């Protein structure tokens, strides 16, 4: 077991609503990867996380609470997400 | 440490569905 990929939904210019996307966790980093070339758009160490939150619609990311450390995105599977997340943390730890 | 943070981060959340997004 490696990296991990979620097809989550994101915030992104031009409209109002969320872009479906594509994360990837690493046992070193978090990514906002573009679901449409898989390439990641996005980095953020995994063992820099603070505190997320995985939800049945959606996830999140707090890693910046000095400012602006929450990055979410919406995907109905979260859990999935964290728990690996936080699995991950456990390990870089 | 867990007691809110679903709730602390479900409220931030909504800052990512209000209109706004991540001001660049």
């Amino acid at each position: 077991y490696g990296v991990s990929f979620f097809l989550v939904k994101e915030k992104m210019k031009g409209k109002n609503k969320l872009v479906p996307r594509l994360l990837g966790i690493t046992k070193e980093c978090v990514m906002r990867v573009d679901e449409k070339t898989k390439e990641v758009i996005q980095e953020w160490s995994l063992t820099n996380i603070k505190r997320w939150a995985a939800s049945p619609k959606s996830f999140t990311l707090d890693f910046g609470d000095y400012q602006d450390g929450y990055y979410s995105v919406q995907t109905t599977e979260g859990e999935q997400i964290a728990q690996l997340i936080a699995g991950y943390i456990d390990i870089i730890l | 440490d867990i007691d809110q943070m679903f709730s602390t981060l479900l409220g931030e959340m909504d800052l990512l569905t209000q209109s706004l997004g991540v001001d660049t």
